[PDB]
């Protein structure tokens, strides 16, 4: 409560069977600005005022284990224009456990599936990425 | 709106005498033009000999502007009286009269002449001041006055 | 085109926050400096005389100087270019750069937000120097003196250190201090400062007469007037009031008459340097300034210069230092200097007010034989009478 | 007064409740250039003149705590086009902490709203950024 | 005379109140060329020849101190299209302070100023920055 | 002087309440030519004379507001052929908000009135436009 | 106010189910121009006054769903000379979802209906326009 | 334009959790606080009728507070601009913000969802305070 919180302990809610992600990234929000003058203003810049709004795409990042093709099986019920949406939840977790900040993702669907590279010298793990859409998104602190 | 016409007609020689009084006590009136219906002729206040308060319009736009500015400074009851209460304050109050400036209401080529706000130690306030715990504001403000008389001259031309 | 130029005038402003007080004054020390603390400005229509004249204004780390534009005769005399044989005035505006100037300057704390400060070369107070403030008045007997107040006698400089309603035959030695003989800026320079709209009273409105109202400048030229007339339904007796507009007259001071009397006298100002401190008038008049103070010789129709160099000076306020304490000190009424009064277990403080300074000299020691910090300039503490009046002033340490 | 200024002791004033911020960019002022040349000019190269102004966008950035959600607060006062606007004031302070320089915005309006990213391998605390337009900004100093 | 010489003392006459500037970057001359070939010509390849000419802008940075705001002193004194131009001097002094190169600015006047950012964890000096147009430059060297 | 002025800052006096515009175009004049030749002259082409004049229609362009109904209530005016004309003045101003280049347009009546499009995806401000007919145009510089 | 009104909030009522549409166009009004002069006037151009009125078809687009076939279904309603007309009203809406300006537009039948096109290679959504002549036009705004 | 402003009101609430049981109650300590468990917030009837009154409302670190703009008379007493000699209500709601706020309370423990509390100046109870239970 008076501390500075870290950003390495964190939970997602997906409607997927295994849990346990290393990377979330593309939380933002933004509205696009208009401007305006007319001829007679003695000021000789621009009056702005609020647009449209514009939300991103989100990135989850995971590694891999035997038996688990979750990301694929999400990704490919995918019909002409029909698909299988979810409520996405991500929270973030303090010391013991209890949920202090959660986004609440809308209506959101799989739009890109990334398996690893292969590499004879490689000593590092396997990691797959997934990229999802959605319309809409909620902050909630407190 | 809704009018057909006034009760009594008056003429320029009587209007010489209600516009302007010795006494100050000015009367404004409705009169009746050929052509255009009925209008309000005279924008005087009951102190028309008073060089600042002699318009109606000033003084009701002093009187919003001081309103105005009475609930900015509100909220700073009971704050340290110190310089970054008096930054905030001066800003307040300056970003105000620049709106208002760039709308035509004051008169200048820039904000620089058109307004001015002097808070502080040296400026209007002593240390029996900061014990007491007063602040003293003081604002400057020039306002753009009207045209009342039209004088046309004729003549023949030379050929 | 040969142009040749010789200074002709020196302005110099003291302060004795960086001086201090030298048994005899002479010339300021090689590193004097104040151009972070004061500045002169001149206004508009001082450029535009300096101009006409062909003078040239200069900063200084010290104040200003003019320099004259000036011919090189044999005899060792400078004449001007011309012939300045009419009456010129130039003025000045004094702002102030350095915050908490009114903490270490002596000045009045009684609140003044409508008056403003003047100084001029028709002051007379040719004493050690060409002083442009008024001259102190003298110590007498059965007058009432505030907090703070310097006065003259016995070839000495009186400061109050308490309130008194009635003075005493001889100076008590504990409301005084003993200064070396020189001048200073007081109360006698507080002039109350107008604007563009005056609202005027006239008492005993009688509706069968006038009035003509003018204003007169320090030449002694009439600059404005107007005329009023009070309306024939105004029972005689009532006062009466009016608006005044100066809009068309240059910042200054001018004695406002009605009819041959009087009524008021003020520095006239436009708000082209709202912020400014104080005001510098030097006026060019042969019959008006005395000749120790004019700048300007006149003999076989020409002009000769004469440099001088004015003064200005301000001293500095003096409080009583308050040592304050978080946790107990053990110090008692029999181990602690002389010089101090114990108040309670945290706090002790000085029995007579020390001087505001920069570098001060020497610092109180403590019973166990400690240096102690001098104050900070940042705050002080007036204590009001129970008549409203100022009675103390301190200056906390917090250790 | 006679030693440079240090950067790392100032102070934002904007309506919030909290205070405490890590990084604050973007104060610039700029005028275009109209350039000119006739045909007859004995130089061959033109000549300049002032245009109009132009104003950039403020960032800020600042550490998350638990209970504070005040950067989504004011962002999402929008409507249509109505947004609530404030004045804000920045300030750098010496180390008696008497405010030296000041900086002043006028209208300023929330555009964006960036939260932090989740690293299952992140040492550090979570930051949180703000990007704001404004009609309007003036320097003070001494 | 017979050493090279080096680049860190310097001074520069700006009409301004102070001095001692920390960069002063962007002093440069151009010409244009102008191509041009005949189709009987027995070389293939084009023939050149000089046009116009072209000036940078310059820019200068110096150490930000309490009491000192004559960039934006400068840069407030634009009106639609006038403002104040001066004429600037830059010279290379050698250990003897005295001048040797000197560079010889015509009519400029700013066109961009910067101020510090400001860094919470930043053990730096603040520095500003100017941005300046002119119609002109000259160089003389002995 | 050798400054030449710019285009941005301006004022129209229409009868209308607002004197702001964002565009205003179609200031023009002219003359015919006639051409004469007869058989024995040793030229081989014509010799031309003035003829009559002719005038150009006016477009203003301006931001929507609520509330603000003033070129339709022009146009609506209408008659059979009777018409409510006014003076038109078109004003170039300066620095000190003054007039420098002068129009004056004598009996103007609206000839046309558009109003703005709707897009589902359109990021811009709504703007209307007017076309005026005239009968006369005067030029006064200086 | 000080701030002019966006243009992608708006709706239509036009007798069919749905009111949403994607583009509406052709919102404009016009008066002709007689001209006349005799032999004898001083000068040599002519006089101008009102004449005749002109109004513009109106056409809009929109999105294709399945089971709506509404664009046909008022085209088909045609006879000989007869067919089905209709009062057409749009309103720009505001944050409250209420009207600012309204377009009443008198006795509307659909001259054109055009489909969409298709494409092999087209990652676009199909849409359909209807275009729609009238007798009456009129604006009301406050 | 003078606008003198003087305290009016003082509203204090207290938590054992955090103050124990002193063997007889006086003030709060020194660094007493709340400003994270609990919070006054005024209704829009109340800001509407503060305004009208020129009453000014401030939240602090016990509580809230009300400031009354009056006159400075010699006697001592402040009188306010004009005489309020009507009947008058303010409201507030209060609102919890720690979690787990329940566990430590005293509160009841039947299933009340339904039920609201509610204090009021009209409950006597004036012992050695100003009790609004």
């Amino acid at each position: 409560a008076e501390y500075p919180l870290p950003k390495f302990h964190f939970q997602v809610d997906w409607g997927g069977s295994r849990l346990g992600f290393t990377e979330v990234s593309g939380l933002d929000v933004e509205t696009e600005v208009i401007e305006y003058r007319e001829g007679n203003l003695p000021q000789y810049h621009k009056l702005k005022m609020p647009g449209m709004q514009k939300f991103s795409n989100i990135t989850m990042k995971r590694g891999t284990f035997q038996g688990d093709n979750d990301f694929y099986k999400w990704w490919n019920t995918v019909a002409l224009n029909t698909i299988e949406r979810r409520d996405l939840t991500i929270s973030l977790l303090n010391e013991k456990h209890e949920p202090v900040v959660v986004w609440k993702v809308n209506r959101a669907w799989p739009t890109k599936v990334q398996s690893t590279d292969l590499k004879g010298d490689g000593n590092e793990v396997a990691i797959e990425s997934i990229e999802v859409a959605h319309e809409g998104l909620t902050i909630q602190n407190g | 709106s809704s009018v057909i016409k006034p009760v009594l007609k008056i003429t320029n020689e009587q209007q010489n005498n209600l516009n302007v009084h010795p006494t100050g006590k000015s009367i404004n009136a409705i009169r009746a033009f050929t052509g255009k219906g009925t209008l309000i002729w005279g924008a005087r206040t009951l102190a028309g000999n008073d060089n600042e308060w002699r318009y109606v319009s000033v003084r009701r736009f002093f009187n919003m502007a001081e309103e105005s500015i009475k609930k900015g400074s509100e909220p700073f009851v009971f704050e340290p009286n110190d310089a970054n209460t008096w930054t905030k304050v001066k800003a307040m109050i300056e970003n105000f009269l620049t709106l208002q400036w760039r709308a035509g209401a004051l008169a200048g080529a820039k904000p620089e002449q058109a307004f001015y706000v002097k808070i502080g130690l040296n400026e209007t306030m002593t240390a029996l001041d900061i014990l007491e715990g007063r602040m003293i504001v003081e604002i400057g403000m020039a306002v753009v006055r009207p045209a009342e008389f039209i004088i046309l001259k004729f003549s023949h031309k030379m050929q | 085109m040969k142009i040749l130029y010789k200074k002709i005038l020196n302005l110099e402003l003291w302060h004795d926050f960086y001086l201090g007080q030298p048994n005899t004054p002479g010339s300021l020390p090689n590193n004097y400096d104040i151009s972070r603390t004061l500045a002169l400005v001149p206004t508009q229509e001082c450029l535009r005389v300096l101009a006409n004249l062909r003078w040239v204004f200069r900063p200084q780390l010290y104040g200003a100087s003019l320099f004259a534009n000036v011919n090189a005769a044999p005899s060792g005399q400078f004449p001007t270019i011309f012939p300045i044989d009419r009456v010129y005035r130039l003025t000045f505006w004094l702002v102030v750069s350095d915050r908490y100037f009114a903490n270490f300057t002596n000045l009045s704390l009684i609140n003044s937000r409508n008056q403003i400060y003047y100084f001029s070369n028709l002051s007379g107070n040719e004493g050690h120097a060409l002083f442009l403030t008024q001259p102190l008045s003298a110590y007498t007997t059965n007058n009432e003196y505030q907090l703070g107040q310097l006065v003259t006698h016995a070839d000495k400089t009186l400061e109050s250190l308490t309130y008194q309603g009635n003075a005493t035959n001889i100076p008590n030695p504990s409301d005084w201090d003993s200064l070396p003989a020189s001048q200073y800026v007081s109360e006698l320079d507080h002039l109350p400062r107008q604007g563009t709209y005056r609202t005027q009273v006239i008492t005993n409105a009688n509706p069968d007469n006038t009035y003509n109202f003018t204003l007169v400048n320090t030449n002694e030229q009439e600059s404005w007037a107007i005329d009023v007339i009070v309306p024939d339904t105004h029972k005689s007796g009532e006062p009466f009031s009016t608006s005044l507009n100066f809009v068309g007259q240059t910042p200054g001071h001018y004695r406002l008459l009605e009819n041959d009397t009087q009524v008021a006298e003020f520095v006239l100002v436009d708000n082209s340097l709202p912020e400014a401190f104080a005001l510098v008038e030097v006026i060019l008049n042969p019959e008006l300034v005395p000749s120790a103070f004019s700048l300007l010789q006149a003999s076989a129709g020409q002009t000769f210069i004469q440099p001088k160099t004015y003064v200005i000076r301000f001293k500095n306020r003096a409080t009583r230092w308050r040592y304050r304490y978080e946790q107990p000190h053990g110090c008692s009424a029999a181990n602690l200097p002389s010089y101090f009064n114990l108040i309670d277990t945290h706090t002790y403080a000085t029995a007579r007010p020390i001087g505001l300074r920069q570098r001060p000299d020497s610092l109180l020691n403590d019973c166990q034989d400690r240096p102690l910090p001098a104050p900070s300039i940042t705050l002080i503490q007036p204590e009001t009478d129970g008549s409203q009046r100022i009675a103390r002033i301190f200056s906390d340490i917090y250790l």
